[PDB]
């Protein structure tokens, strides 16, 4: 099988084999046949009785772990914990970012950069705004948002997009949200041995978890980003390892949180440091990201995106970046041993992920800037152990446009309302080109890579379906990488790949057929357009024509994404199998019986040309169901 | 029933009303009896465009359902749609065609019924110019007779040269709406059908002005959507067929504005209850400037 559908990935898997590292890739042969109980999600290990593995199979083998608990309740607690696990590394995330804002100051290394936008996440916190000092009303925001992970008395904060029947149909259902940290808790404390053990109630919990992600811990991460950074706004980059400079520093941000990178960007300008790198022989200071962060950076400012998740070890194998910056989650370890092939500084700077054998440093989130001013200094000398005989960088790039926030797609669409109609900035050109079938629906594109599928064949091949059945598509994280570094991130990707409604609407709209709405936790914009849409149509978000797609996931963040997608009313496909077909009733809960409880349900579907047949399918009956 | 199946719907209807007058003219006319407009080189303007065939005789007219037949293919994507659109054109022209060769005199005064091409040429010279900025379109009836005089006058003023289809024709006159050729005020007929009288003015625009030899269909939808503006003002409850003559309007490039509720589309279908803004509206729509 090959490896990636990309060519630079391909001739960079060439040097490393030619220069005698390993991969991702190979680790993956490494471990040849996975364990099947591990991969049906029937092995347990949550107490010193076990292991204990039931058999997959109903009506054959062992049946029950030592406990009694069946195979149901095994693959149930298993999913639960991966939804838990995520949910955390997103809550972890909005947590500093909250943090952040707590600290702004009118003088300090931390602004507030968008007051608009601040004064209304201040409107939906219900903060006082008028007559007041801008960063009052930040740190009143700030400990608001942080209120929602650790209250105990009352009801947390849920932003005004999400539909009124969608928070009575959670009321009613029981997964209402409650605190961030207190749900992980739970869901930890059931999964606990001899607590629950009900596969319905188990996934109900899990469900209720992952709303604490989907709509605070990532929708507060990305608000306070945008408060702190800038709403992003359509902007121009380039993607994939062409982005790198022979003749110049090669600074590679790798990781999720903002704010590191942005005062590495803010410190690329400093003047002492652009003459250390003229000093140290190079021509400047060059600047890439990679994963989350780079889409952070990328959407804000145009930072160049070196490659998503399994490219990270291959920018090193090119032998010219001279430092690699990372800070928390999607960060293999590997990378530790395979730096030590080259002149590579790997620098990590968060207490959260220390891995062992790289160079510690750690940011300081008191002085951020003189702190990344510091860490950048490292990099920018490290160019002197350059060979620049081991370095070979593919002249292979692609343009990308990207930088669409909620608010800068509902500016292009003002482009297409009538002046004497009106109303202005709001999503309903959107809604009419859903409604009146010149759009089939819209499709959330997100996840990350997976050595089992050939990597960014399943995002790009279920993209260029779903454009081609005028699905507009947004894409985020590691699938908007690899939409970058393919093309479909151009206006002129309308008229190669789009259909005819599609085309037409993209044509009147000024807009690539694929928008990258930015990060993972940028998923929360994905769930405020839906929202606003359907408060513009007075109907429930399991009622519209959308769906969201994980061609191909594998982290716990993704699930605990798709959860929350689909418990907010979104039918979701997986484009690799989690680990639940060891049990039968888990199984018919996500796929059949969740359509019963919150009107969407998982779709499981490894062939991406039937996944989009399915999800085109799906919308078409959703849009006869609600008479469009 | 949503925008496409309201489409679809029209079609359909057109091209049964078609088939029917077809089999009556066959019946009392004969297949080698000749069809033809008055005063026109391009025979049936709509189909000679389409396909670059003329339509002569009874029996070519006939055959002429073949094309309004395959230019209805019921998926829900646009481009069948805007097919729809203009499979509902063809089927009123070759209504039309058939309400000629039945009558000697189909339409009496103050309807107009076809253009010849020398109204056609003579129109040309002002509408290159900018005397003529722009052609309103309007089919229906408005609430009022004060409405509909009202909007009519305000676009003579400005020099738009409006045509009237349906009922809005009798409330102009009782509006003491002054009509004609230089008046610029062609009412074309009551029948929803007359509305393509004004499609081949557009349509021999472009067989005239811009030189597109016959059957390059897609040349001609483009030198309509960019050179001709043209736009509709529906008024009154529409049905089917008045929404599927609408999407050939579309199809052409024409942009659509109604004072009733319909599955709205950014720039192509609109949606203006306020008949004090239906004329800047349009103006805005079609981008023309006064
Ligand atoms: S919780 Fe039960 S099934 Fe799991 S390891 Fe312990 S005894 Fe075995």
């Amino acid at each position: 099988k090959a490896k990636s559908i990309d060519q630079a990935t391909l001739q960079l898997l060439d040097k490393a084999k030619q220069d005698g590292v390993e991969t991702v890739w190979d680790r993956k042969a490494d471990m040849k046949v996975q364990c099947g109980f591990g991969s049906a999600g029937v092995c347990c290990r949550n107490c010193s009785m076990g292991p204990c593995r039931v058999s997959p199979v109903p009506g054959k083998g062992v049946e029950r772990g030592i406990c009694g608990a069946t195979a149901d309740v095994i693959v149930s607690r298993n999913f639960a914990r991966m939804v838990a696990a995520g949910t955390a590394a997103h809550s972890d995330h909005g947590r500093s970012i909250a943090l952040s804002l707590y600290h702004t100051s009118k003088d300090g290394d931390i602004k507030v950069k968008d007051e608009n936008k601040l004064k209304e996440v201040a409107k939906s916190f219900n903060v006082e705004t008028e007559g007041r000092d801008i960063y009052d009303i930040a740190h009143d925001v700030a400990k608001e948002g942080l209120s929602n992970y650790g209250k105990q008395l009352g009801e947390v904060t849920l932003p005004p997009s999400l539909p009124e029947k969608r928070k009575e149909l959670w009321r009613k259902l029981g997964v209402y949200p409650r605190a961030v940290d207190r749900e992980i808790a739970a869901v930890m404390h059931s999964t606990h041995i001899g607590c629950n053990a009900d596969a319905e109630a188990m996934i109900k919990m899990s469900m209720r978890c992952s709303l604490t992600d989907g709509w605070m811990g990532s929708f507060m991460g990305t608000e306070f980003s945008d408060i702190m950074f800038g709403t992003p706004h359509s902007i121009d980059t380039e993607a994939n390892l062409g982005v790198l400079e022979k003749n110049s520093v090669n600074v590679v941000l790798h990781g999720h949180e903002p704010l590191l990178s942005e005062m590495v960007v803010e410190a690329a300008s400093d003047p002492e440091l652009v003459e250390l790198a003229k000093s140290v022989g190079a021509d400047g200071i060059n600047l890439c990201g990679m994963c989350c962060t780079g889409n952070e950076v990328s959407m804000r400012h145009g930072i160049k995106i070196a490659g998503n998740f399994m490219q990270q070890e291959l920018a090193v194998v090119t032998g010219a970046v001279d430092g690699l910056i990372v800070d928390v989650q999607c960060i293999m370890p590997a990378l530790a041993k395979l730096s030590k092939s080259y002149h590579t500084k790997f620098i990590t700077t968060s207490p959260k992920a220390h891995i062992t054998d790289s160079i510690y440093m750690e940011f300081d989130e008191e002085n951020p800037l003189d702190s990344a001013k510091k860490i950048l200094k490292e990099a920018i000398l490290n160019f002197k152990n350059r060979d620049q005989s081991k370095v070979m960088i593919p002249e292979l790039k692609c343009k990308a446009i990207l930088g669409y926030s909620v608010e800068e797609i509902i500016n292009k669409l003002d482009k297409v309302v009538n002046t004497q109609i009106g109303p202005m900035q709001t999503v309903k050109p959107l809604a009419d080109v859903l409604v009146s079938g010149v759009l089939r629906g819209a499709a959330a594109v997100v996840g990350c890579n997976n050595p089992k599928v050939v990597q960014d064949s399943a995002h790009i091949e279920t993209i260029k379906g779903l454009i081609k059945n005028d699905v507009i598509v947004v894409v985020t994280g590691c699938a908007a990488q690899a939409a970058a570094k393919y093309g479909l991130l151009q206006k002129e990707a309308a008229e190669k790949y789009a259909g005819p409604g599609l085309a037409t609407v993209c044509k009147l709209v000024d807009i690539p057929p694929v928008l990258h709405m930015g990060s993972c936790v940028d998923i929360s914009r994905i769930l405020d357009l839906v929202g606003r849409v359907a408060n513009l149509l007075g109907v429930d978000m399991s009622d519209l024509p959308v769906a969201g797609v994980a061609p191909e996931w594998m982290s716990e963040k993704a699930v605990a994404i798709g959860t929350y997608v689909v418990t907010s009313g979104i039918d979701t496909w997986l484009g690799v199998a989690p680990p639940v077909t060891g049990g039968p009733e888990v199984v018919d809960i996500l796929t059949n019986k969740m359509e019963d409880w919150v009107g969407a349900k998982f779709f499981i579907e490894t062939d991406p040309h039937k996944a989009v047949e399915q999800i085109v399918n799906r919308m078409n009956e959703k849009r006869k169901k609600l008479g469009i | 029933m949503n925008l496409f199946q309201t489409v679809f719907t029209g079609s359909k209807q057109a091209l049964a009303a078609a088939e029917g007058i077809v089999k009556q003219a066959v019946d009392e006319k004969g297949r080698d009896y000749k069809v033809a407009f008055p005063d026109t080189a391009y025979s049936l303007p709509v189909i000679f465009a389409a396909t670059g065939k003329k339509i002569t005789n009874v029996g070519e007219l006939e055959g002429a359902l073949d094309i309004v037949r395959s230019l209805i293919v019921e998926e829900e994507m646009l481009d069948k749609l805007l097919n729809s659109g203009l499979a509902t054109a063809v089927a009123a022209e070759i209504i039309e065609a058939a309400k000629y060769v039945l009558s000697d005199a189909p339409y009496a005064e103050p309807c107009v019924g076809f253009i010849s091409d020398p109204i056609i040429r003579s129109l040309g010279v002002p509408l290159v110019t900018g005397d003529i900025p722009g052609v309103a379109v309007i089919l229906g009836e408005c609430p009022d007779s004060e409405t509909a005089a009202k909007i009519i006058k305000d676009y003579q003023s400005k020099g738009l040269l409006t045509c009237l289809v349906g009922k809005v024709i009798d409330q102009a006159i009782e509006g003491k709406v002054k009509m004609g050729l230089d008046l610029r005020v062609i009412p074309l007929g009551y029948d929803v059908t007359s509305v393509i009288h004004v499609v081949t003015i557009a349509i021999r625009a472009a067989l005239i002005f811009g030189g597109i030899k016959g059957g390059q269909l897609n040349d001609i939808l483009k030198y309509t959507a960019e050179r001709v503006p043209a736009f509709v003002n529906a008024f009154g409850p529409l049905s089917e067929l008045v929404v599927s003559a609408g999407a050939g309007a579309i199809a052409l490039g024409f942009p659509v504005l109604t004072d009733q509720v319909v599955p709205e589309v950014p720039t192509l279908l609109l949606t203006q209850k306020d008949y004090d803004k239906m004329v800047k509206t349009s103006l805005e729509a079609r981008n023309i400037k006064i």
